[PDB]
């Protein structure tokens, strides 16, 4: 049973937007592949001419998965190109909400668009919950019982009995599947634990509402700082900080146990989707005006060459279009950008995807937990080496078990319960500025006829860019180079695979009909296609 | 996917952040679990579903063509430009997908200001021509129910769903065919700042003391008099809603309001 031929996936569901995904089969084995996003919205053509200051509210609408996110890239870029050095608070504060984006944005990753690769949930019916317990109150510090769980299974029986399976109709693992590896008892733990993270994420999404006014679409930023006098509070605080504490105990004794749980069940999965080169932006600044002052720093490695990193050059980035739906085959830097769409269905003339191909030093670049997990870790950062060598330990693995689907999955989680830490640290840290009696939150500037700007962060799925050219004071041109543009862009001008389509040569495929591997390892890229095409 | 019991939901994403569908998820007693297990049956939605690919498009088809009959809510504007190929799911063009979809519905939501007015996409210069679902889709008699906003309280279409649900009839609708209950008073008549409006008190400035203090952000652009929504009232995330945050209404719930309201800081 190992299938030649095509296969095609559209929609590529339990993703951000809309994406195709399209790979040649040989001896069941994927042996070439084609990422394909198929909207356009085009928001770089309209923020043309106008005011600088209103770019956030348009670019934050590039995505709503990765809400805020945008914003604060618009924000501060135009802080740069306006020559603003904000306040310590507002650093303080956009800080703590993008740290709250990041560890909202994996826990429901993992659990709400990842783990339905990995677990059958009808199997959660066939399960002992006492055993099933067992299993979950050894691998975390919190205790489960057989009754939680069999409420979840109740549950869950009923709605099954029900003959409406609502999301889950026609799931890949329906009547079961060969490439699913869980027992029961494993997959009524993830089931519960599913459950249970949607509703912790409300709480992790209000905690960017504490402060931001509103999740989705944060509302507090400006240039020169931000508007929330009541951040100052400190009840705003103390709530903000109660989310924060339940928030992270959900991130380690819950999401990063089941995590390891499941890798642990797919060690297999090191074996596939690996790449070669990497980018990361660096994120959680002390000075707006220096990459190397964040919490990770930027960097950039070829050819998992980690013991000798790079410093990231901006300069150094070109967005090709040859076999993307816009005019031409000229790459360019973002702020000589050009967005000029003209489409020509699928690979007409070699053309297949509304996202250009970002290139650095004309080399295909993943981004995301795994760029920023390794480059750190190779930069010495004792949280992230400490962490990752539990994980490595844990599972019983060497470090080059991280190159792949399995391992960029973990680093997900990695980043996670390091940045869930480093927010207490940051909120200690601006509680402590306040007492300092330091209560200034926004910061005075004044709008250049001409300028160039450029504003760095390191979204949960990698380094995100937005380049602005002011002219007359108004917007000339504004380019968005996206984390999911890097990661899931087409081939480039060389013919280059990008990172997604390189990591699914190899791929296994157990069922042509079904194929779930070849879901896991786009879905451990976490795409985001309103990201990546904008 | 559904039967009898439940009664059947088919989201559709058209051009589209997912801050709609993120929105949904936000949704507080009742919250989404109960939503999905218990009120509702989701039988389609790309963003949480199982199926991909094939087994999506038959987990559509098979939602679409139930006897007992479906509720359609829409996020995104439809791209219609150059025979709407800006934006495709499985080969197929969003306006295509929703011409023939929306018609079959039992009743239809047009869930945030893309899906109910055009959105963010349809901002001048328009290059996809992005339409709002009843401009559309005018011509197949297609009357969706309005919620607007970008991304729109949960809290209204959760509301909006209950009632249909018990009277199986839209609520009161406004001009823009929005819940007049949720939709009925401006932003600024429920401000609490309100009072300083009335004094002529302005923050002249975000950094100002004014601004520190509470005073009104009118001069820095506020659009809560000329936008409809409950936002003070029910808040987001049972706990903020933007002006208490000390940023101006940008007038998200209203028509073109990307270019009505904007420039966002001047008024
Ligand atoms: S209405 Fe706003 S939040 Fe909703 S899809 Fe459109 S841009 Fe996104
Ligand atoms: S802040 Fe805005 S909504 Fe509030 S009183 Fe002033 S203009 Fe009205
Ligand atoms: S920006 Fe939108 S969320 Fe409410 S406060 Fe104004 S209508
Ligand atoms: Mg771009």
């Amino acid at each position: 049973s190992s299938y030649s031929g095509p296969i095609v996936v559209d929609p590529v569901t339990r993703i951000e937007g809309h994406l195709r995904i399209e790979v040649e089969v040989e001896n069941g084995k994927v042996k070439n592949a084609y990422s394909s996003s198929t909207l356009f919205r085009g928001l770089e053509i309209i923020l043309k001419g106008r005011d600088p200051r209103d770019a956030q509210h348009f670019t934050q609408r590039t995505c709503g998965v990765c809400t805020y996110t945008h914003a604060l890239a618009s924000t501060r870029c135009v802080d740069n190109a306006v020559g603003v050095h904000i306040p310590k608070n507002a650093t303080y504060i956009r800080n703590l909400v993008l740290g709250a984006q990041y560890l909202h944005d994996h826990i429901v990753h993992f659990y709400h668009l990842h783990a339905l690769d990995f677990v059958d949930v009808t199997a959660a019916l066939k399960a002992d919950p006492a055993k099933a317990a067992k299993v979950a109150s050894s691998i975390s510090p919190r205790k489960t019982t057989a009754a939680d769980l069999k409420a979840v299974q109740d549950k869950l029986k009923t709605f099954v009995e029900t003959g409406q399976l609502g999301p889950f109709t026609n799931a890949y693992f329906l009547g079961g599947h060969p490439a699913y590896y869980l027992d029961p008892e494993t997959n009524l733990i993830a089931t519960a634990h599913y459950l249970e993270a949607l509703r912790l994420q409300v709480k992790a999404a209000r905690a960017m509402a504490v402060f931001g006014a509103k999740n989705p679409h944060t509302q507090f930023t400006v240039v020169g700082g931000v508007t929330c006098y009541d951040a100052l509070t400190p009840q705003r605080i103390a709530e903000f900080e109660a989310l924060w504490k339940e928030t992270k105990a959900f991130v380690d004794e819950v999401y990063i146990p089941d995590l390891l749980v499941v890798a642990a069940a797919y060690k297999d999965w090191t074996q596939y989707g690996g790449t070669d080169n990497f980018i990361t932006f660096g994120e959680f600044p002390k000075d707006e005006y220096d990459l190397n002052s964040r919490f990770f720093k930027p960097g950039v490695v070829f050819k998992r060459d980690f013991k000798n990193i790079k410093p990231f050059d901006k300069m150094q980035i070109e967005e090709h279009v040859r076999h993307s739906w816009y005019e031409g085959a000229e790459a360019r830097h973002p702020w000589k950008g050009q967005t000029q769409p003209k489409y020509t269905d699928l690979h007409g003339d070699d053309r297949y995807s509304w996202m250009k191909a970002p290139r650095y030093m004309g080399e295909p670049m993943e981004t995301g937990p795994l760029a920023q997990v390794l480059i750190a870790y190779s930069q010495g950062h004792p949280k992230v080496k400490a962490v990752t060598d539990a994980v490595l330990a844990k599972l019983g693995v060497g470090p080059e078990a991280l190159f792949s689907t399995l391992g960029r999955t973990a680093a997900r989680g990695i980043e996670t319960a390091v940045i869930a830490e480093y927010v207490g640290v940051m909120l200690q840290e601006y509680k402590d500025n306040i007492a300092k009696g330091d209560n200034v939150i926004c910061a005075p500037w004044e709008m250049p006829k001409q300028a160039e700007g450029v504003g760095f962060v390191n979204a949960p799925r990698g380094g995100l860019s937005h380049w602005i050219r002011i002219e007359d004071g108004k917007i000339g041109n504004f380019q968005l180079v996206v984390p999911s543009t890097w990661t899931l862009g087409p081939r480039c001008d060389k013919n280059k695979l990008s990172p997604v389509e390189a990591s699914l040569i190899g791929t296994p495929v157990a069922d042509a009909k079904r194929p779930v591997e070849i879901l896991r390892t786009v879905h451990s890229f976490d795409p985001c296609i309103a990201c990546g095409v904008h | 996917l559904m039967g009898p019991r439940r009664p059947s939901v088919v989201y559709l994403h058209n051009a589209e952040c997912t801050g709609c569908s993120e929105s949904v998820l936000r949704a507080f007693e009742p919250y989404i679990d109960t939503l999905i297990l218990d009120t509702l049956s989701l039988d389609y939605h790309e963003t949480i579903m199982a199926a991909a690919g094939d087994a999506a498009e038959a987990a559509l088809e098979q939602a679409v063509n139930s006897p007992h009959g479906f509720i359609a809510v829409v996020e995104g504007g439809i791209p219609t430009a150059a025979n709407g190929i800006y934006g495709k799911v499985a080969n197929h063009t969003m306006l295509d997908i929703c011409s023939r979809i929306l018609p079959k519905a039992q009743a239809v939501i047009a869930y945030g200001t893309c899906a109910t007015f055009g959105g963010v996409q349809a901002a001048k210069p328009n290059p996809t021509g992005a339409k709002g679902v009843n401009d559309a889709l005018k011509h197949l008699g297609v009357k969706a129910i309005n919620i607007a906003g970008c991304p729109p309280n949960p809290y209204n279409l959760v509301g909006t769903i209950v009632y249909y649900l018990k009277n199986k009839a839209a609520p009161e609708l406004d001009s823009l065919n929005r819940p007049t209950m949720f939709f009925g008073q401006t932003v600024h008549e429920q401000c609490p700042r309100l009072p300083h409006f009335d004094a002529g008190e302005f923050a002249p400035s975000f950094e100002s003391e004014e601004a520190r203090k509470g005073w009104c952000l009118y001069e820095l652009g506020c659009k809560g008099p000329v936008t409809m929504n409950n936002c003070p009232k029910i808040k987001f995330n049972q706990t903020n809603w933007p002006v208490d945050a000390g940023h101006p209404c940008i007038g998200c719930s209203e028509p073109d309001f990307w270019d009505a309201m904007t420039p966002f800081y001047q008024n």
